[PDB]
RNA sequence: CCGGUCCGCGUACUGGACCCAGCCGAGCCUUUCCUUCUGGGUAGCCAUUUAUGGCGAACCAGGACUUUUACUUUGAAAAAAUUAGAGUGUUCAAAGCAGGCCUUUGCUCGAAUAUAUUAGCAUGGAAUAAUAGAAUAGGACGUUAUGGUUCU
């Protein structure tokens, strides 16, 4: 069955950004996933993104402008000690100057500068650059 | 999809985005409880109720004009079946298959199908157990099963 | 955008239905999808010639851009092309390459005819695909008249007519011919008449 | 990319894709740069001086290099109602 | 005043209940004004010179309201020049609870803050009904609802729906734009 | 097509679409006021209906149901509500 | 923002930012409050009889209750030796925890600090993932609501 919602919907960002398309439609919606566009959002990987009630778990068009090289999830949501992030961060990211891992916190959810900025720590959630 | 066989197919309902009633709806929400009353006296399930309702009243969904699902009036009215439906239906076409078991001994394929209804039974039983919908001692047995039913 | 003068004119809508441009091929691909107006009851397929139009006219004003004429290449392996390549080569200054395109002649520098055009103008992406196949191995634009069943791979700007009609090719030549030449002052406005005819470009079986 | 002095210690700032905004590497042949001539109001096309676009070679691959510029040269005026958003 | 079913009603409120007393001269709408009763008018101002007069009708009254409130609005517009006029319920909204909150009764979704904000959003525009509704998330970082109404009886609110954005960012402070996909046009 | 208006499709293209394959799934289905020859009384009948639905004056049948919409009996007129 | 000085990008130091924006907080209001309980204690209410009528939150200190977790921050704890690591001319070094001062009837820096990690303890937070609740109501509030039956 569906397992992961967000997995389900970074891959389909991911290949409607390496075949160049400029949106994709992503189903099903949920808090998780649109906490996790606005980071993207933030950052600038991504731009304007639209939620659509369809009184269900709902669907999401995401507009991508060709800056987003790949956003991922990790599944399981590992527990991450503070100390364990800089390792996290070696693995995954491609440089130490561009790029977050993007965590869920108590503190919310947040990318890894952020994280190290409030001095809080959570589950890991997923990585983008 | 499909738990007991290869199938792919997704044909359902399809629910409409207004969950109002519509402009020419005039029954008021108690005809509808009496209509209800009145069919589900008769031996319908709560699925043959709905589906009379929408070809032959007009009732679009019971929920949106009553305010709850047709099983729900049942219950608050103590006409709710002691077997769920769907449950019924189970233990029904299970009771049908060993019937005519008995008699075709070498109907193999039957002997397969009884099976997959069997384990559909005990997985839907197991799940209204937790939901205290049947009683903890509550188990199904082939062979007092066609007293429930028949 | 683009002064009014511009705009499919009656004159020429009147051509392009008599050369039988408008009939597209029967099976349309996906990425010709936006250009067909609207499918005939036989089978074949309406082209929207306003959207043609365009398209000749965005045409033309990437080959003006070109500085040498010479530099741009006019390319037609079918015969019902051969005769409209070569009197468009000769009005525009233009290179054409009517018949057999060699292999090679664009990333083999040792072979006889071995041009480096900044640009290259097809017929038929069909017919004519080992001309657009080298130009995708040096950085070579192509622009290509495309039916309904012609492939758009490495096609940048795609005029859409019928590949198929005698008519059809010699119009679409002499109305690109005419333009660039507009655009370049030679026709003195839009509105005077060329003095040539799209007769001419015509190609003409050995009986006559 | 530049030191914390400031200076521009890079080298060949590349091109960029006008359809998908990808980077169009220095050995990518199947790559092209459309020039567009401007036209002034007499009709006449103006001498040096174009509107230029980019396109890297996976675009052109795929085919969609010609949906691309129907969309790209609509939204700068050079077409009028060819090219539909909505499809 | 005994309209009016909140102690100490202001002079807008004792208006509004005196036209109230009036509209039930007429015997056609007589048979169902002496139940009706309201809790309070909120009037704010919108742009164009016009001003929005809210009023508020115990929930559990809500559709009693409904059976008339397209004749009523339409005379009590008449009665009110310059007013543009809106029949919303008093719902209660219950805050989320905090993790050591002591334990109460389990809160109904009736009234958690999304289903209150969403039931506002449907008393605004009552004669229409809605088929969609919309969140855009711009870049800014801001968020814009759209909430997409039927063509069928618009022309009860065709003219407004400015009123009801103003009226919807005033109580909630979320911006929000009203559409009719689906008009002659 | 790599750019494409996805929050607004043509009507056209999304009407072609499976029903539950539109941006949001609506049936296609309806309901209907049906005129029996024989008599006039309003009997709301669905478009789909699997019920042999007869009205109350004459135990008439009005429909018979199949795999998709009912079938109307002769001299009987439909209008959709 | 005098970069004088400190000790020549120097530029550390730091009089002076006037803070652009940004970043880490804290409260208050938006339908959003530990239900409390006993004082302090009573100050302002409802001051018509007050700190002689009825503002216990007007902040503490002494009581009464509490859906269960998982997770993550911080703290105490996890012996010394070993490891990392600050200092120290064992003639260098491996080491050691020594040592240094004008030459001493004596003066005098030290012998740091990190890491431990599953389990237990205290703690901030409440995203994520569970869990319980109001359905034959045997449901919640009445702070001073009216009785009755028991029990301390
Ligand atoms: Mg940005
Ligand atoms: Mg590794
Ligand atoms: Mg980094
Ligand atoms: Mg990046
Ligand atoms: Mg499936
Ligand atoms: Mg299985
Ligand atoms: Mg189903
Ligand atoms: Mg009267
Ligand atoms: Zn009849």
């Amino acid at each position: 069955t569906r397992t992961s919602v967000l997995a389900d919907a970074l891959n389909a960002i991911n290949n409607a950004e390496k075949t160049g398309k400029r949106q994709v439609l992503i189903r099903p919606s949920s808090k998780v996933i649109i906490k996790f566009l606005t980071v993207m959002q933030k950052h600038g990987y991504i731009g304007e993104f639209e939620y659509i009630d369809d009184h269900r778990s709902g669907k999401i068009v995401v507009q991508l402008n060709g800056r987003l090289n790949k956003c991922g999830v990790i599944q399981p949501r590992f527990n991450v000690k503070i100390n364990d992030i800089e390792r996290w961060t070696d693995n995954l990211l491609p440089a130490r100057q561009f790029g977050y891992v993007i965590l869920t916190t108590s503190a919310g959810i947040m990318d890894h500068e952020e994280a190290r900025r409030k001095h809080v720590s959570g589950k890991i959630l997923g990585f983008v650059y | 999809g499909r738990m007991h066989s290869s199938g792919k197919g997704i044909s359902s309902s399809a629910l409409p985005y207004s969950r109002n009633a519509p402009s020419w709806f005039k029954l008021s929400s108690d005809d509808v409880v009496e209509q209800i009353i009145k069919y589900a006296r008769k031996g319908l399930t709560p699925s043959q109720i709905g589906v009379i309702l929408r070809d032959a009243h007009g009732v679009s969904q019971a929920k949106v004009v009553t305010g709850n699902k047709i099983l729900r009036i049942l219950k608050s009215n103590g006409l709710a079946p002691e077997i769920p439906e769907d449950l019924y239906y189970l233990i029904k076409k299970a009771v049908s298959v060993r019937k005519h078991l008995e008699k075709n001994r070498k109907d193999k394929d039957s002997k397969f199908r009884l099976i997959l209804i069997e384990s559909r039974i005990h997985r839907l039983a197991r799940y209204y157990r937790t939901v205290a919908v049947l009683p903890p001692n509550w188990k199904y047995e082939s062979a007092t099963a066609s007293a429930l039913v028949a | 955008s683009l002064p009014a003068s511009f705009d499919l004119t009656p004159e020429d809508a009147k051509l392009l239905l008599a050369a039988n441009v408008h009939l597209g091929a029967k099976n349309v691909q996906v990425h010709n999808k936006p250009y067909v107006y609207k499918t005939r009851p036989d089978g074949m397929n309406i082209i929207n010639i306003g959207k043609t139009w365009e398209k000749i006219v965005l045409a033309a004003r990437i080959i003006a851009a070109v500085p040498n004429a010479s530099d741009v290449a006019v390319c037609s392996s079918r015969t019902f092309g051969q005769r409209a390549v070569l009197k468009f080569a000769a009005h525009t200054g233009a290179t054409a390459i009517a018949g057999r395109f060699t292999p090679g002649n664009f990333t083999n520098y040792i072979t006889r005819s071995f041009k480096e055009p900044r640009l290259v103008v097809v017929t038929d992406p069909r017919t004519d695909a080992q001309a657009i196949k080298e130009s995708s191995y040096v950085n070579i634009p192509v622009i290509a008249l495309t039916d309904m069943d012609s492939p758009s791979e490495y096609v940048d700007v795609a005029i859409p007519c019928n590949n198929k009609g005698k008519h059809s090719i010699g119009l679409i030549w002499w109305l690109l011919a005419r333009e660039v030449l507009r655009l370049r002052g030679i026709i003195p406005d839009r509105t005077t008449e060329w003095s040539v005819m799209p007769d001419l470009y015509f190609y003409r079986d050995p009986e006559e | 990319m530049e030191n914390d002095k400031g200076q521009l210690v890079e080298l060949y700032v590349p091109r960029k894709c006008s359809a998908t905004n990808r980077i169009i590497k220095a050995k990518d042949h199947a790559s092209v740069q459309i020039s567009i001539a401007k036209v002034d109001e007499d009709g006449r096309a103006i001498a040096g001086e174009n509107i230029t676009y980019a396109l890297s070679g996976y675009v052109r691959g795929r085919g969609e290099a010609d949906d691309s510029l129907n969309r790209l040269a609509q939204q700068d005026g050079l077409l009028k109602n060819v090219w539909s958003y909505s499809r | 005043s005994s309209k009016i079913l909140s102690e100490n009603p202001t002079e807008l409120e004792l208006k509004v209940a005196q036209a109230f007393v009036d509209l039930e001269s007429q015997a056609d709408l007589k048979a169902e004004l002496r139940p009706l009763q309201f809790k309070s008018i909120k009037e704010i101002d919108v742009n164009g010179g016009k001003k929005a007069l809210a009023v508020f009708v115990p929930p559990p009254s809500l559709q009693a309201y409904r059976k008339v409130q397209t004749r009523l609005t339409r005379e009590l517009e008449k009665k009110f020049p310059d007013r543009h006029v809106v029949f919303l319920a008093e719902r209660r909204i219950l805050p989320k609870p905090a993790r050591k909150a002591r334990k109460q009764q389990k809160r109904p979704r009736s009234r958690t803050l999304t289903a209150v904000h969403d039931k506002i959003l449907e008393d605004l525009v009552f004669p229409t009904e809605i088929i969609g509704k919309r969140v855009r998330y711009l870049v800014g970082g801001n968020k814009i609802q759209k909430v997409l109404l039927d063509s069928k009886d618009s022309t009860a609110v065709d003219y407004k729906l400015d009123s009801f954005q103003q009226l919807y960012s005033k109580l909630t402070g979320k911006q929000v734009v009203f559409e009719i996909p689906g008009e002659s046009h | 097509v790599l750019v494409q208006d996805l929050l607004h499709p043509s009507p056209a293209t999304e009407a072609k679409q499976h029903k539950l394959k539109t941006l949001v799934q609506q049936p296609r289905s309806f309901f209907m006021d049906v005129k029996c020859q024989g008599c006039l009384n309003i009997t709301t009948v669905f478009s789909h209906a699997q019920t042999a639905v007869t009205c109350d004056s004459c135990s008439t049948v009005l429909c018979t149901p199949t795999g998709g919409k009912a079938k109307l009996t002769e001299g009987c007129s439909f209008r959709r509500k």
